[PDB]
C-alpha cells in the first residue's frame, strides 16, 4: 500500500536515474550485476546455488548477464513507480507471487540483498542518500518478499 | 543490419524519449493506446490483467512490466550474448500464449510512432525499424521480422 | 583504497562532467596548472618548449589541452586494462626523456582533483576513489 | 503508516527547530535544555543517578547546566544531519557506543526523554509537529540505542 | 584584542550565521578542515580513527560534526563565564591525552576565522573580535 | 451576552476562515494540532479513532465530524430553538464520555487561534469568546462556561 | 503560570508580529483600530492625545509610545527583576489615570486578535494570554488578572 | 521638522534591528545598557547623579536596568519611525518636554551619549555605516534634547 | 535643508563622477584637473605660492600635473569611499594632518576650490547635480579641515 | 615581454575595470593585500601605523584605499612617460625611508595580478603585458 514519501521516491528516482538507464554501455551493466551478486554471494553463498539455470557456474556468461539485468531490471521498474502506489503495490505482488512460487527461497536473502545495495550503490551515486533509499528500499523489499520463509 | 552503431543510436534515443519515474508510465500509457487504436481485437488478449481499463492498476503494472521489458532489451543492444540470452529467455514465456506474430507487428509501429512522437523529428526510424525485427525475431522466432 | 571496478565508474563520470564538454574546459585546465605552479613552480621549467611562463598564453593552454586532453583517454579507458595499458604505455615511452620525477606525477594528480572538485563540489566529490584510481594512470606513464 | 522520517518530516523539523535553537540566543538555549530534563526526572526518578558526574541533582548548578546544553547540543548536531544521513549514521552509532559506556542507559531511558521533548516543545517553539518531529526524534534515538537493553 | 561583553555578542552572532543551521554546514565543516590540513597536514595524524586521510568521507565529516559542534557549546556560552569555564574544562580533560601542541589551537582557530569570513563575508567579518574570544576558547581547553 | 449581532458575525468570520474542500480538512488539521499543544494529555482520549497519528484517515475523519459539527452549531447561532435543540442533542452524545469540561476551554483556545490566524487581524476575539461560551455550556453544562 | 518557556515563546512571536519601520506603525493602527471597535467609549480617555483622529500624528505618537512600551515590557519577560522594576514604573504612571480595568481587558483581546491575526495560524492564545496577564496585573494592580 | 533621507533611515533601521528586537535574550539587553552608561559616564560623570531614582549606585539592579531598557526603548521608537517625520517630530517633542522639565540635564550630555552610542554600536552591528547613523541620529538627539542648557 | 549628504546623494555623485574620472580615460582626468586648479587660481591669485614645490606658477609644468591628478585622484578615493563611510573617516582625517603639515591652507582655500568643481563639472560630466554633489563634496573637505584656520 | 604602447591600453583598460569606481573596491583591495600577508606576513611589520594585524580594520583600509589609489595614479600614466615618471618618482623619495626590498615590490605586484584575474577573469587576463607594465612601475618607485 504505502511506501515512501514523495520527495523520498523523488530523491532515491534521480540517483538511481544517475546510475542505471538504457543509456549506458553494457560494459558498466556487467560491472554492477556481477558486483551485487558476488556481494551477495559473499554475505549469503548458501543462495548461489538457486541461480542454476542462468548459469551461475559462470558468472561471466551472457546467460547470467541477462539474468542480472532482469532483476536490477524489475528493480528498475520499482524504483521509477514508487510515485504510484495502486501500481506499484500490483507490481510488488507479482514479483512475490513469483520468487515465493519458486524453492529455496528464504526471506533473509532479500534482507541480504538490501545490505549488499546499500553498500554497493554509494559507491557509484554522488551523495547517495542512506535514508532516503532506506525509507523507499525497504517497502520494496518486504512488499516483493512477502511470502518468503 | 542493425549494426552497433544504430545499436548505441536507438539506445540514446530510447533512454531520451522513455525518461523517468512518472514519465515512464506515461509514455507506456501512449504506447498501449496506440497499440489498441492500431489493431483494436489486440485488447483482448490481455484479459487477465484487467485490459478491460487501461487506468486499472492490473493493467498499469502490465505496461510497467512490458515496456519495462522493452527498456531492459534495448539496454543490452550492444552485448549479442546477454541479449541473445535475455531474448531467448522471452521466447519462452511468450511461445505458450499462442500469440500472433502480426502483433508484434503493431506493437513496432506502436513504438515507432511514441518514441518518435516523444524524441523529436530526429527519431531515426530506420535505425529503429531495423534493431526492433532483431527483438521481434529473438521473441516470436517468425520469420517475419528478418 | 584500490581502484575497483566501482570506483572506475564513479570516476569516469565525476571526471567527465567536470571535463565538461568544450565550455568551462579552458577554465578546467587553467585552474588545474595554476595549482601545479603554485605548489611546485619549480615544474615550470619542464613546460619551457610551451610557455610555462605564463599559462594564459595560447600555446601554454594548447599544451594543458594536449595533457588533460590525455588523462582523458586514459580515465575513459579505466573500464578495460587491455586497450587502457596499451596507452598508459604508448605515454610511458612519451614521458620519459622528459625526465619526469614520480614526486611531480603526485602534484599534478593533486592538482586535478582540486579542479574537478572545484567543477563538480566538495558535497560528492569521491577522494579514495580519484586517489585511487589516479595513482593507476601515473603508475603506468611511469612505465609502472 | 510507515512511521519513517520522511524528507518533508526532515526539512519541517529543522526548521521548526534552527528557530528556537541558535548560539544567537544563549538563554534560550538553557531553557530549553533544562526545561527537557526537568521534566524526565519528574517522570522518572531513579534517572537523577544516570547523571551524579554532571550534578543531576542541582538542576541550576553550572555542571548540569553545561551538561543539559550539551545532550541537546547533541540533537542539534543530529537533526543538522538529517540533511546528510551518510553522516549522520556515522555520528549516530559513534554516539550509540559512547552512551553504552554508560550504566543504566537503556532504550526505556530514551523513551521517556522523548516524552519529555513531546510536551516541551510545544511551549517555546511554534508550529510545532508532533508527529513528524516523533517520526524523526526516534529516527535519530534507534541509532543511538543500537546496542542497548530495554 | 580583548574579548570584551560587546565582542561576544558580535562573535555569538556572526557565528550562529555562518554555522547555520543545517543545510550550509557539511561545507563549513569541509571548508575548515581543508583549510587547518592545507596548513598543517601533519596534524592529520591525530585523527586517525576519524579518518584524517580523506575529510569526504562520512565518519570525517561526523568527526568534524562533532569538533564544530562543541566550538558552538562554547561561543554559545562566551555570554556566561560559569557554564562556560564549566565546558572549556569538560573539554579540556578530553583534549589532554591527545596531546594537543597549543601551537595546533592556534592553527584551527585561523581555520576557523577563514571559513566563518567565507561564510559571512570579509565586508563585515570582525578580526579583533574573532581572534581575541576565540583565544579565550583556546586557552580554556588547553586548561590554560 | 453573545447578542444576535455578534452570532451573524461569528457565523461570517467562521464561513470565511473554514473555507470549503480541502480548505476544512486543512483548517481541521490545523486546530487539532493546536489542541494536543495545548494539552498534550487531551490526545489519550481519542485513541478510539487512532489519534495515534494524526494522519490517519481514521482521524482525519474524526476531524472532520468534529469542526464539521462545529460549524453547523455555528450555522444555527441565529435561531435558538434548533441551535439548543441540537446543542442538547450534542449533549447526550458526549455525557457519556465523562469528558473533563477544561478540555472544551482548550478547544476554545485552539479554536480562537485557528480561526484568527486564518481570518487576519479583524477577527472579533470577545465576540468569538462569548458565543462560543453558548456552546460549550449546550454541550458540557458545567458552569464553567457561563 | 506563564513560565520561561512561553515566555522566550511570546517574545518571538511578538517579535515577528510587531516588524520593525513601518511594520510597526501600521501594526499598531490596527490595535487601536481593534480596541476602538471592542470598546466605542475607551476613545474619549484619549482626548488630551488626538484621539479624535487617529491619523493625526498626535495619537500615531500616542500608538508609538503605547505598544513601543508593550514591546519593551515584552522584552523583558526574561528577566524578573527588570520587568518588575519598569512594569511597577508604569503602574505609577497609570495609577492617576484613574483606569478602569476593564480596558486592559479590551487592550489584552485587541493584541491578542492582532498578534494572532499578523502571525498566523501558530498564535500561541493560552501563551499570550498568560503572559499578558501579568503585565496587566502589574500595571493596573487589579485582581482581574490573576 | 526634517530628519534624514529615506535610503538613510533605512541603513540605520535595518542596522539597528539586527542589535535590538524583542526576540532578544535579557542577558544582551543588560550588556548594552551597561555597556552605554559605563561609556557615558566616563565621558561626563558629573551625569551619573541624575540616575538616583533608577539606582545608579547599583547598575546591576532590576531598577535600574528597565531604566536603561525604557530609554534604549525610546531611541527604539525614533529610529523605527524615522520613516514617518510627522509622528516622529511629536515624538521628540514629547521626548524633550520630559528630558527638560527635569533638572540638570545639559544638551552636552546628549552629545556624550551620541558619541558613545557612535562608538558602542559598531562593536555590535555588521559593517555599521557612521554616515548614515550620523544623518539619521543627529537630527533625532538635537531634536530631542531641544531645550536643554 | 539638513544639507546633509544621503546615501542618495552618494549614489548619484558616485555614478556621474564614475563615467567621467577613470584609468580609462588618461587625459579625460589631466583635463579636468588642471581645468580645476586653473580656475582656482584666477579666483585665488594668492594661492599659486602654495603649490611652488609643484610649479604652481606653469599649469603645464610635468610636475603640477602630476599634482593636480594627485589632487582630484585624491577626491576620487574619497568619493569611492563614500560607500564605506567608517574608512573613509580614518582616510578624511589622515589626510587632514596631512593638510595641516602645508602653510596658508585653510578652511577658506577649500571653500574655493569648490567653488572651483561647482563651475567646472558641469562642462564635463554630463547630468551634473550641484545640490547632491555640494552635500557631498562639502561632507569630505569637512573631514580634511578638521584642524585648521579660517 | 616588453610593456610596449599596446600593452599599456590594454592594462589601462583591464585595470580601470577590476579597480572598480567605489563598490567592489573595498573588495578589491582586502582582496590583494589578504595575498599579500599571506605569501608575505613578513610584510606586515612595515604597515604598523595603519594597523598591518588586521585588514579588516577602518584604519587599515584606509592605507591600502591610499596604496591602490596610488596605483592607479601611476597605470592612468603608462601613456605618458614625462609626467608619469614624476610621479613615479614623487613614489620614489616616499618609500626610500621605509626600507623596502625590491623583493617585496614583487609580492605586491603578484598579488595585485592575482586580484585584477580575481575581478575581470582568467579568461582575458594579460600576464606578459601585466608582469611587463606593472614592473616599470616598480622599477621607478624603487628609483630605478
Ligand atoms: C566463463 O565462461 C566463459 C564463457 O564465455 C562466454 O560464454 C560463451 C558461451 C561464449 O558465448 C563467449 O562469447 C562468452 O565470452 C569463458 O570465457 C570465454 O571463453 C572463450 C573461449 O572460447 C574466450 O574467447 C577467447 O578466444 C576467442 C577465440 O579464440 C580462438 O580464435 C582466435 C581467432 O579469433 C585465435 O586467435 C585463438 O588462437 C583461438 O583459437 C577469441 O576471440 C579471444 O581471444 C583473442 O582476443 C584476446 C583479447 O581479449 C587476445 O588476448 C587473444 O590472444 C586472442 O587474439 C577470446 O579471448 C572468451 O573471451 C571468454 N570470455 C571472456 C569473458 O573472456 C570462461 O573461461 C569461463 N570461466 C572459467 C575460466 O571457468
Ligand atoms: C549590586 O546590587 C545587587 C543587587 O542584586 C540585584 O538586586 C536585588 C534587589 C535582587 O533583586 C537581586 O535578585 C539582584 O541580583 C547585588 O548583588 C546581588 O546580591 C545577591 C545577594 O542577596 C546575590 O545573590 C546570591 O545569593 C543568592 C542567595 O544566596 C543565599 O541562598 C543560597 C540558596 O539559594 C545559599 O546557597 C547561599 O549560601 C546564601 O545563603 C543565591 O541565589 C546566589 O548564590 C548561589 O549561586 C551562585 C551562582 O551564581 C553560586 O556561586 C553560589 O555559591 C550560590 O550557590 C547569588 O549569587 C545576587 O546574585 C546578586 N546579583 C548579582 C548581579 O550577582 C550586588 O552585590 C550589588 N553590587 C555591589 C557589590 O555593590
Ligand atoms: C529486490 C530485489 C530483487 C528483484 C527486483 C528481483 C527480480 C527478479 C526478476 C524480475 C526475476 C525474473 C522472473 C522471470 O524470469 O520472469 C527474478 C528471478 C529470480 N530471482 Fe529475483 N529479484 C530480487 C531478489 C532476489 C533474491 C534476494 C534472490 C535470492 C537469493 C532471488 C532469486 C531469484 C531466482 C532464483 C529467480 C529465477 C531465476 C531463473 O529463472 O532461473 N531474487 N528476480
Ligand atoms: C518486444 C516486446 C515485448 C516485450 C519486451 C514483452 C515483455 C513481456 C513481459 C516481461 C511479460 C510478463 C512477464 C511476467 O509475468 O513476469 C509479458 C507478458 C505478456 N505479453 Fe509481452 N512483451 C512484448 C510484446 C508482446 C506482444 C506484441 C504481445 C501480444 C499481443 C504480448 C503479449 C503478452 C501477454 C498476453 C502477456 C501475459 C500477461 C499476463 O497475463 O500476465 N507481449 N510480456
Ligand atoms: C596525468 C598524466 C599525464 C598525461 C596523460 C600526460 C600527457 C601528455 C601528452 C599527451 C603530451 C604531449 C604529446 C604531444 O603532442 O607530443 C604531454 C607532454 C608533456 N608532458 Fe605530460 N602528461 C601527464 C603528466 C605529466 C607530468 C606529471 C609532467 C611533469 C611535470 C608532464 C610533463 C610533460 C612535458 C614536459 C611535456 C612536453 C610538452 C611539449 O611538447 O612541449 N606530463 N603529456
Ligand atoms: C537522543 C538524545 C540524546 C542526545 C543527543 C544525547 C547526547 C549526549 C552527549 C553529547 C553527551 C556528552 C558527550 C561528551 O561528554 O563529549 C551525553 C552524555 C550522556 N548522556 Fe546523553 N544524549 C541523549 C539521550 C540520553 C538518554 C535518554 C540518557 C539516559 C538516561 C542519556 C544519558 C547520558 C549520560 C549518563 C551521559 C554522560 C554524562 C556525563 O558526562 O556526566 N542520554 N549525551
Ligand atoms: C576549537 C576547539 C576545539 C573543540 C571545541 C574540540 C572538541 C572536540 C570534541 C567534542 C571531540 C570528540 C568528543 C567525543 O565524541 O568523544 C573532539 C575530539 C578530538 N579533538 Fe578536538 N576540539 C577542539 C580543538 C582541537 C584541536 C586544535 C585538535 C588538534 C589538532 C583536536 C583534536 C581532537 C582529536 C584528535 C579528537 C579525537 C577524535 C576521535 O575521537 O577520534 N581538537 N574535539
Ligand atoms: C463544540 C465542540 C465540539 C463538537 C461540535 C463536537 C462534536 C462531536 C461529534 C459530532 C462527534 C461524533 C458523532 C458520531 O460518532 O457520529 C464527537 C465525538 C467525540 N468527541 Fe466531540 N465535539 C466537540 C468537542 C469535544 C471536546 C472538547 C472533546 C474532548 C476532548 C471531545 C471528545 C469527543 C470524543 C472522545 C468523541 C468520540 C469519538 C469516537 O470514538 O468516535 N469533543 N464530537
Ligand atoms: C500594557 C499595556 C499598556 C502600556 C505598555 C502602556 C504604556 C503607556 C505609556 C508608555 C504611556 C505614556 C508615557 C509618557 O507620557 O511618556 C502611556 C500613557 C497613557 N496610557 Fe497607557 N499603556 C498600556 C495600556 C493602557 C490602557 C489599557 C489604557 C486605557 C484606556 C491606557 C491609557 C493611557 C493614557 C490615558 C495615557 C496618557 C496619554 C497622554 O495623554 O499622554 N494605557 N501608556
Ligand atoms: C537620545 C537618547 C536618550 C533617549 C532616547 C532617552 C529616553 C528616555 C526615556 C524614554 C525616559 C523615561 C521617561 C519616563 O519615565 O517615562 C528617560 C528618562 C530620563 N533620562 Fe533619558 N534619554 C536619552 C538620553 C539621556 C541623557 C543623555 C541623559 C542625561 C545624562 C538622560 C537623562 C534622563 C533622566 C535623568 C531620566 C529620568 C529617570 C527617572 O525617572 O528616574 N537621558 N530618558
Ligand atoms: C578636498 C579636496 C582636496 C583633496 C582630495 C586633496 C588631496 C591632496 C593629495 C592627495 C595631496 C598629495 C599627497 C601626497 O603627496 O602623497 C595633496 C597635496 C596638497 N594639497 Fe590638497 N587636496 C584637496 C584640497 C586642497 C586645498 C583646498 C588646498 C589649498 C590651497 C590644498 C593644498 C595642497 C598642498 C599645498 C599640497 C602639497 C603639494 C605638494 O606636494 O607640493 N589641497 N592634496
Ligand atoms: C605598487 C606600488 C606602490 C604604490 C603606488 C604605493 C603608494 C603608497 C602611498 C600613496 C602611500 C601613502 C602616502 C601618504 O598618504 O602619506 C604609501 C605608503 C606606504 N607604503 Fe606604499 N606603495 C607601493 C608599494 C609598496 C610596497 C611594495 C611596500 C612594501 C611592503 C609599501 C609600503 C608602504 C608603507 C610602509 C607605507 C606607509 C604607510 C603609512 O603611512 O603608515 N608600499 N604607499
Ligand atoms: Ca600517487
Ligand atoms: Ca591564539
Ligand atoms: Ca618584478
Amino acid at each position: 500500500s504505502e511506501f515512501c514519501s514523495e520527495a523520498d521516491a523523488t530523491i532515491v528516482i534521480k540517483q538511481w536515474n544517475q546510475i542505471y538507464n538504457a543509456g549506458i554501455g553494457a560494459k558498466s551493466r556487467w560491472t554492477m550485476g556481477n558486483e551485487i551478486f558476488s556481494s551477495l554471494f559473499k554475505l549469503k553463498p548458501e543462495s548461489e546455488v538457486l541461480f542454476n539455470n542462468v548459469n551461475v557456474a559462470n558468472m561471466s556468461s551472457g546467460a547470467f548477464h541477462a539474468h542480472t539485468v532482469r532483476v536490477l531490471s524489475g528493480l528498475d521498474m520499482g524504483i521509477n513507480y514508487l510515485n504510484d502506489a495502486g501500481t506499484l503495490t500490483s507490481l510488488t505482488a507479482h514479483l512475490a507471487a513469483q520468487h515465493v512460487a519458486r524453492t529455496g527461497l528464504k526471506a533473509v536473502y532479500f534482507d541480504a540483498m538490501g545490505k549488499v545495495l546499500m553498500t554497493v550503490l554509494p559507491s557509484l551515486i554522488d551523495n547517495f542518500n542512506p535514508d532516503a533509499w532506506r525509507n523507499c528500499l525497504l517497502p520494496l523489499k518486504n512488499a516483493i518478499a512477502k511470502g518468503l520463509p | 543490419d542493425c549494426n552497433i552503431l544504430q545499436r548505441l543510436k536507438v539506445k540514446m534515443q530510447w533512454a531520451k524519449a522513455y525518461g523517468f519515474g512518472t514519465e515512464r508510465a506515461k509514455f507506456g500509457n501512449s504506447l498501449w493506446t496506440s497499440i489498441f487504436n492500431y489493431a483494436p481485437d489486440a485488447r483482448d488478449l490481455f484479459k487477465s490483467v484487467k485490459s478491460e481499463d487501461m487506468r486499472s492498476p492490473q493493467f498499469k503494472a502490465h505496461i510497467a512490466r512490458v515496456i519495462g521489458g522493452l527498456d531492459r532489451v534495448i539496454s543490452m543492444f550492444d552485448n549479442e550474448d546477454a541479449l541473445n540470452a535475455d531474448l531467448e529467455h522471452l521466447k519462452s514465456q511468450h511461445d505458450p500464449r499462442g500469440l500472433d506474430a502480426l502483433n508484434f507487428v503493431v506493437f513496432g509501429k506502436a513504438l515507432f510512432a511514441t518514441v518518435g512522437g516523444q524524441f523529436g523529428v530526429c527519431f531515426d526510424l530506420p535505425a529503429w525499424e531495423s534493431c526492433y525485427k532483431v527483438i521481434a525475431m529473438g521473441i516470436t522466432g517468425n520469420d517475419m521480422f528478418s | 583504497s584500490e581502484c575497483g571496478p566501482l570506483q572506475r565508474l564513479k570516476v569516469k563520470r565525476q571526471w567527465a562532467e567536470a571535463y565538461g564538454s568544450g565550455n568551462g574546459r579552458e577554465e578546467f585546465g587553467h585552474f588545474i596548472w595554476a595549482n601545479v605552479f603554485k605548489v611546485a613552480p619549480s615544474a615550470r621549467d619542464m613546460f619551457k618548449r610551451v610557455r610555462g611562463d605564463n599559462i594564459y598564453t595560447p600555446a601554454f593552454r594548447a599544451h594543458a589541452t594536449r595533457v588533460l586532453g590525455g588523462l582523458d583517454m586514459c580515465v575513459a579507458l579505466l573500464d578495460d586494462e587491455s586497450v587502457l595499458n596499451t596507452q598508459l604505455a604508448h605515454l610511458a615511452s612519451q614521458h620519459s626523456s622528459r625526465g619526469v620525477s614520480a614526486e611531480q606525477y603526485n602534484v599534478v594528480e593533486h592538482a586535478v582533483m582540486m579542479g574537478v572538485e572545484h567543477e563538480i563540489g566538495q558535497n560528492v566529490f569521491d577522494k579514495d576513489a580519484w586517489q585511487a584510481c589516479l595513482d593507476v594512470i601515473t603508475s603506468g606513464i611511469q612505465g609502472n | 503508516s510507515s512511521n519513517s522520517c520522511t524528507t518533508e518530516d526532515r526539512r519541517e523539523m529543522q526548521l521548526m527547530w534552527a528557530n528556537v535553537w541558535s548560539a544567537q540566543f544563549t538563554g534560550r538555549r538553557l531553557a530549553i535544555a533544562q526545561a527537557v530534563f526537568k521534566d524526565l526526572f519528574a517522570h522518572v526518578p531513579d534517572a537523577v543517578g544516570l547523571f551524579d558526574r554532571v550534578h543531576g541533582t542541582e538542576i541550576d548548578s553550572s555542571e548540569f547546566k553545561a551538561h543539559c546544553i550539551r545532550v541537546v547540543n547533541g540533537l542539534d548536531s543530529a537533526i543538522g544531519l538529517l540533511s546528510d544521513p551518510s553522516t549522520l549514521n556515522e555520528q549516530l552509532s559513534h554516539l550509540a557506543t559512547q552512551h553504552q559506556e554508560r550504566a543504566g542507559v537503556t532504550k526505556g531511558g530514551f523513551s521517556a526523554i522523548a516524552q519529555s521533548f513531546l510536551r516541551v516543545m510545544p511551549q517555546v517553539a511554534s508550529c510545532f509537529n508532533p508527529d513528524a518531529w516523533s517520526r524523526c526524534f526516534n529516527r535519530i534515538t534507534n541509532g543511538m540505542t543500537e546496542g542497548l537493553a530495554e
